[PDB]
């Protein structure tokens, strides 16, 4: 409906990164950890995902608050896998989870 | 239609390893966080492990870390608990609990119950009951009603299940909480009250069910003389 | 860990009266506190939820107050059916779904005498080489009874055990048994077996026996 | 070095279809709303991208949202942001090429803690 | 919203004295309160953070306390420097940087009466078609005072415009200018102009007059 | 070097628009929340909006949403506040203020400051003082001592600098705040107080600089 194809040399705003060193990760009320997956066959080849390292939320004393829930953030992300090798190289799409950090949430009934 | 099914308890020696299973029916298992939580006999309730939709939410109590480990299944809407280096402690009956908070997500108050399956931690092994009858005579009858019973007697670990005519007589019924006897065995009887002039024309049968020995047993309770 | 403190442990009351239930938090849980009533052989059934609000299908003479600290459970027109275990539960801090001690509710209800029966070993359990003498108090109240054993007038001392089922929730009642266990070799070697029944509905003690020769 | 070929060979080639298409996010749980850092989403289309829809989040306070449903401005909602790939279809005729595009997705946001310099 | 409440407006203490200043929020701030200090002509000061928290290079003497609704800033010795103006401000709710309406810290001194002064308006002016009588109150302490014009004998009203300087860092005094305008005519065609200052160091009014 | 300077603060009429600047310099802007706090003469502080480092988070006061918009540059280091449909009310100096918080997010308290630029709005127009001299005499003599003056009148916008014998004169000094007159033109007096014996022997003129009209006076006073 929108498409092998003519693939474009460069991308367009590479150079457009995410600050990653403010340490949000442990500075949330929903604090987060990470387990990092690098494949040379896939760019970007690093992926990040981030899991809740508490099911409530933490307080300003610093003692965990189960009158709430941390809850994961996904989003679905577009990566290329490089295929083949020699002169006969190819590119593909591939959908993959980004569990990206942990939000905050009041529970309900 | 809306209950939670617990299963895989019995005996087992200090130190071996048992799972719990837990089949949820008639609500979508996925939107809700899921709960074991046990009471040991004539104890309170002690929340042992939970679990969110996602698998995502996992928690123990700190009585129970490093030695069980809880997990579910939203394919076969199921729950299941890994226990490991079970001492005597542990020993309890555990509930399958259903959590009432929305999106599958922990409220920590719990909604649906199960039945409970039992789990006896001990070195001691499995003895299945003897059941006898206690007939019904001049020493158990007044005028107009008559007691009867059945004793359950040598059996180990608890519980043994008892029903009158295959649960069709619930009224007058008192099954005795089971007493742990001098020789590490337990024993109860279960007694019904009945009119005096309906022992020569119904038949009373007790049908006692003992799972950790796989005994059943339908002892006919006929009148005797003393 | 926070602790849940409640009390009473136990609390008598009759129908139509209000039950004054306490549970006491460690430290401050806020509003995030519950209660549950657990029947016997039932599972606990949640009555109310974050302090004051009453779960589905949970009649109204059931309500919640307290804050911070200090929490109530009231139930303001007791039925016979209110016989069980209350529990208070948090849900505020870690370690989560902490559980009180508990409250056991006992449904007070005008003295009542137990009719005694007694019944004899089996035929089939003498074969089997054991003789229990079961001795039936039914149907009666306060919960309070002493069962004494006489085998020919010979007061037996811990060869018995008894045993109280729950108060009824329709005639909120006690039921006991006492078992008397011999030897087959024992039980032969003595004639009368009696069980002397001490209750506060009875004026004078009831003995129930039987002549091991005479019938069974 | 990844969209580079050893020279001796005489434009890549991009494939048709997405590998692991069986695959979708949890959406439809309120998190948006319920976050005490909750966010707004603005969803704008172009016709010559794939995926035509960006999905931006925007967190809808300063503060982070208390119990009693009032702004805490004692902590921030920070918006968590995901590199993704897009692809432009340039041209209009027979000789149509594709193009990578890096993009920053704001998914959401969290509620931090502040801390003094 | 928040609303902050400093008491008293004034505080006026010799220096080396204990200062306990106060701020009261109209709900709860926890501990999410703040204090500045102002000089005049010069831009605020963070003291206090938090409540209780220094902020970088600020010196021992300054403390505060308090959680919820009432704070207190407290200076244990009054240095000359440190005669100026607190604000609180809340880091609690939104709306978010609430301030109180302030508080001034003045040197408590014996009494002094002012000296009066008036001045005739130049000639220069009256040839632009207009007359200014300025009185002076010079050099005095509290820092209360009321001055009333009368010409010829007739008590003005909402004309005159009072200004007072900041407080002396020698003597420690105020000093005040009221001036009354006056078109060339309304000036031309009257007598007597009198300034009458009341002051607690003054057993009886005192009045300054001249003849046009 | 840690400072802030403001820019484009002058003379507005209400309604019109107006740009202020502040440019930051001696640390990293990029690791800062930055802010505009006011203050109206007489009166005490007013935060007035607040960006986030990345500009994600904005926060205006409700005495100015929706007329005024905050932005930010940091690749020039630099803070504007964009001003419309302007107000009497909105007359004020303006501060450029750094927030105190980490990782350029709110803590809401300012540890940094600009000297301030100051915004006036009334349809006034800027023009220099009328300097008339408080001449001393027998009315203005107490004792040993004799008050002396000069009247810094009808001048626009603020501010004025009045100094005595070009500064060498400090001792017995006292310039009044200026006061906005009915007229809507900004007036202060200026007085010294000098021996009695000084008035013959020593000449004493007052020097009067307003920058916005370009004017500097200086006028001399005889007895
Ligand atoms: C992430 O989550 C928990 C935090 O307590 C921990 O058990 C686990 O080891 C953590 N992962 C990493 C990479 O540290
Ligand atoms: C989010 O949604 C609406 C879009 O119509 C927007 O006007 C509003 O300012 C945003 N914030 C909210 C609802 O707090």
């Amino acid at each position: 409906t929108f498409f092998s194809m003519k693939l474009d040399i460069g991308i367009i705003n590479e150079n457009q990164r995410v600050s990653m060193s403010r340490n949000i990760e442990s500075r949330s009320t929903s604090p987060w950890n990470y387990t990092v997956t690098w494949d040379p066959n896939r760019y970007p080849s690093e992926v990040v995902q981030a899991q809740c390292r508490n099911l409530g939320c933490i307080n300003a004393q610093g003692k965990e608050d189960i009158s709430m829930n941390s809850v994961p953030i996904q989003q679905e992300t577009l990566v290329v896998r490089r295929k083949h090798q020699g002169c006969s190289v190819s590119f593909q799409l591939e959908k993959v989870l980004v569990t990206v950090g942990c939000t905050c949430v009041t529970p309900v009934i | 239609e809306v209950q939670l099914v617990e299963s895989g308890g019995g005996l087992v020696q200090p130190g071996r390893s048992l799972r719990l299973s837990c089949a949820a029916s008639g609500f979508t298992f996925d939107d809700y966080a899921m709960h074991w939580v046990r009471q040991a006999p004539g104890k309170g309730l002690e929340w042992v492990s939970g679990i969110n939709w996602s698998s995502g939410g996992i928690g123990y109590a700190d009585s129970v870390k490093g030695r069980f480990t809880i997990s579910r299944d939203n394919a076969k809407n199921s729950l299941y608990l890994q226990m490991n280096s079970l001492r005597a402690e542990d020993t309890a009956l555990y509930y399958c609990a259903r959590d009432i908070g929305g999106f599958g997500e922990f409220y920590w108050n719990f909604g649906l119950w199960g039945r409970g399956t039992l789990v006896t931690v001990s070195s001691a092994s499995t003895k299945g009951p003897s059941v006898f009858p206690l007939a019904p005579s001049s020493k158990s009858t007044s005028g107009g009603t008559a007691a009867l019973g059945c004793l359950v007697k040598d059996y180990f670990p608890e519980p043994v299940t008892v029903s009158w005519n295959s649960g069709a007589l619930t009224s007058g019924v008192h099954t005795f909480p089971a007493v742990l006897q001098s020789s590490g065995l337990y024993s109860l009887s279960s007694v019904v009250t009945v009119p005096s002039s309906s022992l020569g024309t119904q038949t009373y049968i007790c049908n006692v069910n003992h799972k950790p020995s796989n005994t059943k047993v339908d002892k006919r309770v006929e009148p005797k003389s003393c | 860990e926070i602790v849940l403190t409640q009390s009473p442990a136990t609390l008598s009351l009759s129908p139509g009266e209000r039950a004054t239930l306490s549970c006491r938090a460690s430290q401050s849980v806020r509003s995030y506190l519950a209660w549950y009533q657990q029947k016997p052989g039932q599972a606990p059934r949640l009555l109310i939820y974050d302090a004051s609000n009453r779960a589905t299908g949970i009649p109204a003479r059931f309500s919640g107050s307290g804050s911070g600290t200090d929490f109530t459970l009231t139930i303001s027109s007791l039925e016979p059916e209110d016989f069980a275990v209350y529990y208070c539960q948090q849900r505020s801090n870690w370690p989560p779904a902490t559980f009180g001690g508990g409250t056991k509710v006992e449904i007070k209800r005008t003295v009542a005498a137990p009719s005694v029966f007694i019944f004899p070993p089996s035929d089939e359990q003498l074969k089997s080489g054991t003789a229990s003498v079961v001795c039936l108090l039914n149907n009666f109240y306060p919960r309070e009874a002493k069962v004494q054993w006489k085998v020919d007038n010979a007061l037996q001392s811990g060869n018995s055990q008894e045993s109280v089922t729950e108060q009824d929730s329709k005639d909120s009642t006690y039921s006991l048994s006492s078992t008397l266990t011999l030897s087959k070799a024992d039980y032969e070697k003595h004639k009368v077996y009696a069980c002397e029944v001490t209750h506060q509905g009875l004026s004078s003690p009831v003995t129930k026996s039987f002549n091991r020769g005479e019938g069974c």
